[PDB]
């Protein structure tokens, strides 16, 4: 199209509407109740621009921008002065009953609403008269709530109910006494309720837990890192403060995680503030616990294991592609393990092969939101890959959207385009062994066990084409759903199958695979997404090794006289009381870690590692996409004892004290090119972000905003004189504002988004080449793999039917978002919102066992006898189990697996 | 209309004389809020332009500035001609009472300018300084050696990809450059310094000058500088807005609030604000206070070669009103940081019925002291054509007979409103007519401040616009959107919208000016600070040649400059 | 709908006759008031029926109409200060026909303008006190706008 605005000629897309095309183009105009997520809405009326009917017109007519199309010759003017006096005036009604709250409210120097009003230039109060309070309520752990903020613009309601799926915050009451929050006091329900405190304009919804630790966003230091908490890889900002984790920021990624984070991510990095994480190598002779520095410990570790005869390595899906290739050149190829069990591990590559040589094309996160069909088989997704719940509920809306678009209804103006499309949506089939946090929006949900889950897929895929092997036994009634979920499928433009290793059955990423395989068969756009658990699930399937179960073996036969473990607490992948056996057996254990873990205790050597905000690095998410996770601070700068290594630095310089006698602490893009050198499948993580070497226009990227503050006395109490600034030769940005964070600067990776005028996240748009579009300059990461020309075969081992057989219970799966991941259940702050450990039983089941609801059972498994207070569940099968993976004792390897002497306590 | 709106000047007679000159298309005209034509030349055409102004029929005969700025880093580059570098050569016709800005757009491979020297000789030192803090060599200059940093410095530290904060101490470097300094004496090179007898050493401020000597005639002297360089404008990059005036107010120590003037209304340009009367005569009255001041100190330093009661008779009134001495930081964007005290005027007319009687001692002791006439005048003089030449301003240039204050020229802060006269000299500037000017332009003072006591607004201390920092402070303590804007200035900055401003004021030694260059943000994108000082001892081997060094001594001693005003 | 006075009495009750006088034809079920009763008082409590009818979605109605019936509340009191007229002809360009999100709004600005067009005289008899939005700080000095 073409707008003229102030007299100047741009061209703009004809399906914008004119507040987020001028945005696009660098035009500042003033908004509160648009969110380029969300839509337009009209209610702030805070974007009043105003429109001319043609060149010659001189009174024109106020309009909203946001409500407004960017048409063809459209004529408007911003910096009007009839336009500018309005919007003061909108600012100036909002300031009415504005609290003089600035200083002690956490979203100071962050709050758009600052922002706004200094933008509109209103700085003079007129209004004289009382302003209206309100009452806040409890939201929980994580979200604080003060209301006498708010703005009225209904972004939350709109967030949290249209787009997030969310049931318990709506808007209560009337005229100028509209409350937003929850029904009564209690926690937010949704798995993305922490998205409000960036949604919010104002200091309504903040986070609790940076509220704890508060500090302003000029004094943060920030890194672009990627979140470490499950497989999706959404990118985040961690910003820093006096040597601790303060907040986790939304980083925008147009083809990731574009605005939104889930609550895990965002509230689960508690674990790296703990005062219990290694901070020295610590090396133990009898009862004692020498502390050494860097050089004592790489020269003890390399003389002990230069005289073991075979030094084996276990490395984990936790730590980075850089740090498990250095393990993996440590101790050879041969010698190195994933620290995986082998079942996992089965699925993990098999999932891999589908991704990488099904020959279906895999999608990335903001892409699922454009499918037309989902069926997810066997992942219980909002608890293990929260993100990709929340695109698939947009992908469900796409039927409303599309409803609209027949009626020549544009595609932001979101109320038109929820009342046409009333409670239509696209089709949604779950499969879980219970009810799923997406049957509020599922066409159907399936609770059955995996093995009839598998089944329900194979038949899925034999009544989409009859070349895939047929399921015998399938009852009348099942069989009529399944036609429903093929008409559905068939009919479908656009079908995405979503499986994953969190099921814990190799036959439901089979059935996926088949059902895609099907699909693809018919001409249909068909696209597949397996859901990994860790945040390198993927690269270290990609690089692959032995199993846990073969190291155990090695260490319990006396093959293997050392073994160096990398960010394992090797607890979750095989049983406590084998891994502790086959651990005091082994004559040497060296134990990389940033956490205490229990096996630390039988370590001789204890290697204080860093965690992601200290160190560096590359990991690969559930689709294949190379990610670069920056250092966000130096843990030896606030305290100069701390020994605190990257794992890859730790290993490399390991391996060269082991040969040469010296030690080598290297730079990250020499370990980055060592990778692609020896693993050819891994050549894509050269270009998931630039060398040490790159610059703009000679300069680093900043890692602190430039009125970061306090450079002269922050560390005063320790020394007067100031130390030096920490030099980073690893990765492009720098540990100061000594560089550039422009947004229109040739890069990828932004550390944080500021533009003057603008210090909330609504800073973002600066950085987008059009808003709510991709990163300008192209969003950070590459996949790995393309789309294989030649997908697989059908696979044809078809499960038989789930036979429940007495005294023996199959362990049913239930994920929580706040408390299956390692290191989240570290964070303090999900010990109060976890809930606790309950046993799920059928009703049938429990009867039998003459339990009820709430009575204590216990249940032996490795010989190991564990209490549990008994939940029950309707809509488990009877002769299963319910059991939480991941929390106090129970670990994830235990999902599919059979349990033994089940009484009552 | 306001003084402060963005203007092309494409009315100024010098836009079409180069239009009819050398063609409309030779050159881009800038549109800026500097108040003169901004006028990009083609690096060819730059000896041709300046040859053409110089040969006007009411010439640019002064060379005000010259420097550079890297442009690499700037994102509102529209209307410009595309430059990686740009170096500003600003001269001024006292006849037409105008100026010219022309700037000329540099490659970032290709950084060299044909040299200024040939026109005017005082780009000589500017070229040297843009060369040292840029990297922009000039072609045919005679000895481009780096003149702020030691000739055994890495990197141009003005360049945007160059670190502004201090390095880590070593005293490695420490001892080495003892042993190169200290080996100067004895291993002395004389052609890197561009001489070619003894050679001395002497060692306002402290600062060296290499001397050589035909017995005791000085038959060629180079000084070194650079040794009180504080970084002020690569600081100017890295303060914001509002917490940069401590720094402006460091430069020309004896200044102070008349340090603070040219960068508060060079901001004010760049904010749009039009500051209301009060604010104009408190600006007024504590910069002549404080000029008083410096005149004084200059006249006792000179008659050195009793008078530090009244200092600090300046100092106490100073202190009340501001709360500081010698460096207030007090003018704020938009006003000044607090309203007068209560009892503000007792002090002023206390200070101003106890002041004629020593003005009066003054000139008893200049007048009747024959031996400092004797001894003061014809000791290293000059006329107008060196005047203009080294862009001598101030004392020296109104000692020379050219009657250019910019208090009167170009008028400021409102000084129109005010009564007082601008103190000539017949044509030489000797140092006697150099302290009897200094005299008269005391007693002048004395007037504007008697001016001011008697009708003083009664008003408000800061302007009534958004972009005023801070905003008043009882309606931050009880008003959101006042708190709001508060919040926003003091801890991001105030914005200031893309452009370029310059203010040019009447300095207590000479000509002091601003140029800042904001490239829409929170800081100064470009900040250049013009002081006397620095053309003023460039003069100094262009007057005492075959002097003696008495005469040195005493011409320094008169001169009126201070070192870090010399290296900002 | 906006207020006339008697003198457009002698005008037929369609829309465009009504429209074309500075007001609507509405409903057509007018109401007559009388001289005893206080034009700032009628104002006073059809502002208050509006502002608190608002539905609250969008600012200028949900925001403006109450600053207008505390101005309107101080008119009565006579505790109104200067510029509160202003404020109220402003909210009353302010709040028309595109600038709200519905018609609620614009009709409730209409008897406000109607009534301060045609009855001046009441809305400045309501002022008597001086404009204070602040108070003294002890300690700070003023900015003494003029
Ligand atoms: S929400 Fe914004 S404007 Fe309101 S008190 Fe907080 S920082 Fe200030
Ligand atoms: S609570 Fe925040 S997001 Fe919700 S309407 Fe109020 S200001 Fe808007
Ligand atoms: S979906 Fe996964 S990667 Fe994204 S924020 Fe949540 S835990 Fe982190
Ligand atoms: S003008 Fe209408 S939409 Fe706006 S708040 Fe008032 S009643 Fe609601
Ligand atoms: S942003 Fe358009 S009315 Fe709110
Ligand atoms: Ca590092």
């Amino acid at each position: 199209a073409t707008i003229h605005v102030d007299g100047k000629e741009y061209e703009v897309n004809g399906a914008d509407n004119l507040l987020e095309a001028c945005l696009s183009l660098g035009l500042d105009i003033p908004y509160f109740c648009w969110h380029p997520a969300l839509g337009s809405v009209g209610a702030c009326r805070q974007c009043a621009v105003k429109q001319y009917q043609n060149a010659e017109d001189t009174r024109g007519r106020l309009v909203m921008s946001c409500m407004t199309p960017a048409s063809d010759g459209t004529f408007i003017s911003i910096d009007d002065e009839e336009a500018k006096q309005f919007r003061e005036s909108v600012v100036e009604w909002l300031m009415t009953n504005h609290p003089h709250d600035c200083p002690v409210c956490e979203e100071g120097g962050n709050c758009h609403l600052q922002d706004m009003t200094v933008m509109t230039g209103h700085s003079f109060r007129r209004y004289r008269f009382t302003k209206r309070t309100h009452r806040n309520q409890d939201l929980g752990p994580f979200i604080s709530h003060e209301m006498n903020r708010c703005i009225a613009c209904y972004r939350c309601v709109r967030y949290y109910k249209d787009y997030a799926g969310g049931t318990d915050l709506g808007v209560y009451g009337a005229h100028d006494n509209v409350y937003f929050g929850r029904p009564e006091d209690g926690t937010l329900e949704s798995e993305f309720s922490g998205n409000l405190v960036e949604i919010c304009p104002t200091g309504v919804f903040t986070d609790k837990t940076h509220s704890e630790r508060y500090n302003r966003k000029w004094d943060m230091q920030f890194a672009p890192s990627i979140c470490q908490q499950c497989s999706i890889g959404c990118n985040i900002s961690p910003g820093e403060r006096y040597g601790e984790l303060r907040r986790i920021e939304n980083r925008y990624n147009g083809t990731v995680n574009h605005y939104f984070l889930c609550d895990r991510g965002r509230f689960g990095y508690g674990y790296v503030n703990l005062k219990d994480r290694p901070r020295q190598p610590v090396q133990r002779r009898g009862d004692d616990f020498i502390t050494l520095n860097a050089e004592q410990a790489m020269q003890g570790a390399a003389d002990i294991l230069r005289q073991s005869k075979k030094v084996i390595g276990i490395g984990s899906p936790r730590a980075s592609v850089e740090s498990n290739f250095a393990l993996r050149e440590l101790v050879g190829e041969e010698n190195f393990y994933t620290g995986i069990a082998h079942g996992e591990q089965e699925r993990l590559q098999l999932a891999l092969k589908v991704l990488r040589e099904g020959g279906i094309y895999t999608p990335a996160l903001r892409e699922i939101e454009s499918y037309d069909a989902v069926l997810v088989l066997g992942e219980d997704v909002t608890q293990t890959g929260a993100r990709v719940a929340l695109a698939v509920r947009q992908a469900v809306k796409g039927k409303a959207r599309e409803m609209a678009a027949a009626q020549k209804v544009a595609d932001w103006q979101i109320a038109a385009i929820l009342n046409i499309g009333q409670r239509a949506k696209h089709p949604l089939f779950v499969t879980n062994v219970d009810d799923t946090r997406l049957d509020d929006i599922a066409a159907w949900t399936y609770r059955a066990p995996v093995e009839d889950q598998a089944r329900l897929g194979f038949a899925i895929a034999h009544a989409l084409d009859n070349s895939a092997p047929a399921v015998d036994g399938i009852e009348p009634e099942l069989q009529s759903k399944i036609d429903v979920i093929v008409q559905a499928l068939a009919g479908a433009k656009k079908p995405l199958i979503i499986s994953g290793t969190n099921a814990g059955s190799l036959e439901v990423i089979q059935a996926a695979a088949n059902v895609a395989k099907a699909l693809k068969g018919r001409g249909a756009d068909v696209g597949i997404t397996m859901i990994a658990r860790s945040v390198n699930s993927m690269g270290l399937g990609i690089m692959g090794g032995g199993s846990l179960e073969e190291a155990l073996t090695e260490l319990e036969t006396g093959r293997a006289d050392a073994v160096v473990v990398l960010e394992n607490d090797l607890h979750r992948h095989a049983s406590a009381t084998r891994v502790n056996a086959a651990l005091a057996k082994a004559p040497l254990v060296m134990v990389v870690d940033h956490q205490r873990t229990a096996i630390m205790e039988n370590a001789h050597l204890v290697l204080s590692a860093a965690s992601f905000a200290e160190s560096d690095g590359t990991v690969i998410n559930n689709e294949g996409r190379a990610q670069r996770f920056f250092q966000v601070y130096d843990p030896a700068y606030y305290d100069s004892k701390t020994v605190m290594l990257e794992s890859w630095r730790w290993l490399h310089s390991l391996h060269s004290t082991l040969l040469s006698r010296e030690v080598d602490w290297t730079q990250l893009d020499h370990v980055i090119d060592a990778v692609v050198a020896k693993i050819p499948e891994l050549a894509g993580i050269k270009d998931a972000a630039p060398d040490a070497t790159f610059r703009i226009r000679g300069q680093k990227l900043a890692r602190e905003p430039h009125r970061y503050s306090g450079r002269t006395a922050m560390r005063a109490n320790i020394s007067v004189h100031e130390p030096r600034q920490p030099q980073d030769i690893d990765t492009m940005f720098t540990f100061s504002m000594e560089g550039n964070n422009q947004p229109t600067a040739h890069r990828s990776q932004v550390p944080f988004a500021w533009a003057p005028g603008w210090n909330s996240p609504q800073a973002w748009n600066k950085f987008q080449d059009e808003v709510g579009g991709k990163l300008r300059f192209g969003d950070p990461g590459v996949r790995l793999f393309e789309t294989s020309e030649n997908g697989l075969d059908y696979f044809t081992s078809v499960p038989a039917r789930f036979q429940p057989q007495d005294g023996k219970w199959r362990i049913a799966p239930y994920y929580h978002l706040f408390g299956s991941d390692e290191l989240s259940q570290r964070a303090p702050v999900f010990q109060s919102r976890m809930p606790q450990p309950y046993i799920k039983l059928n009703p049938a089941d429990a009867a039998k066992l003459g339990v009820n609801a709430g009575t204590r059972v216990s249940f032996s498994y490795d010989g190991n006898t564990v209490t549990l207070p008994v939940e029950i569940a309707e809509g488990l099968t009877a002769g299963q189990v319910g059991l939480p993976m991941g929390m106090s004792g129970i670990a994830p390897v235990l999902a599919g697996a059979h349990l033994e002497d089940l009484k009552e306590a | 209309e306001p003084a402060w709106q963005t203007r092309d000047h494409l009315d100024d007679p010098v836009i079409g004389e180069l239009r009819n000159r050398f063609g409309p298309d030779a050159f881009t005209v800038q549109a800026t809020r500097t108040g003169v034509p901004v006028v990009w030349i083609k690096r060819e055409q730059l000896l041709e332009v300046g040859d053409f102004l110089k040969k006007l029929p009411k010439p640019y005969v002064m060379l005000f500035d010259l420097h550079g700025m890297d442009e690499r880093l700037r994102t509102h580059r529209e209307g410009l001609p595309a430059a990686d570098f740009s170096v500003f050569y600003h001269l001024i016709s006292i006849d037409r009472n105008r100026d010219i800005m022309l700037k000329v757009a540099l490659a970032e491979n290709d950084l060299h300018v044909p040299t200024f020297t040939k026109l005017f000789p005082n780009a000589n030192w500017y070229e040297r300084e843009t060369w040292d803090l840029f990297g922009i060599t000039f072609d045919g200059h005679p000895n481009l050696r780096r003149i702020m940093m030691p000739q055994t410095w890495k990197g141009h530290p003005l360049r945007k990809d160059y670190p502004a904060r201090a390095t880590e101490f070593s005293p490695f470097e420490l001892t080495k450059a003892k042993q190169d300094l200290e080996m100067e004496a004895l291993t002395f090179k004389p052609e890197e310094w561009g001489m070619k007898f003894m050679f001395l050493n002497l060692g306002h401020g402290a600062f060296r000058i290499v001397l050589q000597l035909d017995g005791e005639e000085i038959v060629d002297c180079v000084p070194d500088i650079g040794y009180h360089h504080r970084g002020a404008e690569k600081m100017g990059e890295r303060q914001s807005w509002h917490s940069y005036i401590p720094y402006t107010d460091r430069i020309e120590y004896l200044g102070g609030c008349v340090n603070e003037m040219p960068y508060v209304l060079a901001v004010e340009k760049l904010a749009g604000i039009t500051v209301p009367d009060r604010v104009n005569v408190i600006r007024v009255m504590l910069s002549e206070l404080f000029r008083i001041n410096s005149h004084l100190l200059y006249i006792s330093t000179f008659i050195q070669d009793f008078a530090f009661t009244d200092r600090q008779k300046i100092y106490d009134l100073v202190e009340a009103i501001t709360g500081f001495r010698m460096h207030p930081a007090w003018f704020r964007i938009g006003g000044v940081a607090h309203d007068l005290p209560r009892g503000w005027d007792r002090l002023l007319r206390e200070f101003l019925d106890w002041m004629p009687k020593r003005l009066a001692s003054y000139e008893k002791a200049a007048l009747q002291n024959t031996i400092l006439k004797g001894r003061s005048q014809g000791v290293a003089a000059y006329g107008a054509k060196e005047a203009l030449e080294w862009g001598t301003t101030g004392a020296g240039l109104r000692a020379t007979g050219i009657d250019f204050d910019v208090r009167k020229a170009r008028p400021y802060s409102g000084y129109e409103n005010f009564d007082f006269e601008i103190p000539v000299g017949g044509g030489v500037s000797d140092c006697y007519t150099r302290v009897m000017l200094k005299v008269e332009e005391l007693r002048q003072s004395l007037r504007i401040l008697e001016q001011c006591l008697n009708n003083m607004p009664e008003g408000p201390f800061k302007a009534d616009h958004p972009l005023t920092t801070p905003p008043p402070k009882e309606r931050t303590l009880q008003h959101i959107e006042t708190l709001i804007t508060h919040f926003l200035q003091v801890s991001w900055g105030p914005v200031m919208p893309a452009n370029e401003s310059f203010q040019m004021i009447e300095a207590t030694k000479g000509i002091n000016s601003y140029y800042l260059t904001s490239d829409g943000s929170t800081m100064s994108y470009r900040t250049r600070i013009r002081t006397p000082s620095y053309a003023h001892l460039q003069q100094i081997p262009a007057a005492i040649r075959g002097s003696l060094v008495s005469d040195l001594i005493v011409y320094l001693g008169s001169i009126d400059f201070v070192m870090s005003d010399v290296d900002r | 709908t906006d207020f006339l006075t008697e003198a457009h009495l002698d005008l037929p009750m369609e829309f465009e006759s009504i429209g074309k006088a500075g007001s609507r034809l509405g409903t057509a079920l007018a109401m007559a008031v009388d001289h005893e009763i206080n034009m700032v008082s009628l104002v006073r409590n059809l502002e208050e029926f509006f502002a608190r009818e608002s539905c609250g979605w969008c600012t200028p109605c949900r925001d403006g109409l109450p600053w207008s019936v505390k101005i309107l509340r101080a008119l009565e009191r006579g505790e109104g200060q200067p510029g509160d007229i202003e404020t109220l002809e402003q909210l009353c360009r302010f709040l028309g026909p595109g600038k709200t999100f519905c018609a609620h709004a614009p009709g409730a600005v209409e008897p406000l303008q109607s009534a301060i067009k045609y009855f001046r005289e009441e809305f400045e008899a309501g002022i008597k006190q001086p404009f204070s939005n602040t108070h003294l700080i002890n300690g700070i000095q003023p900015n003494l706008l003029k």
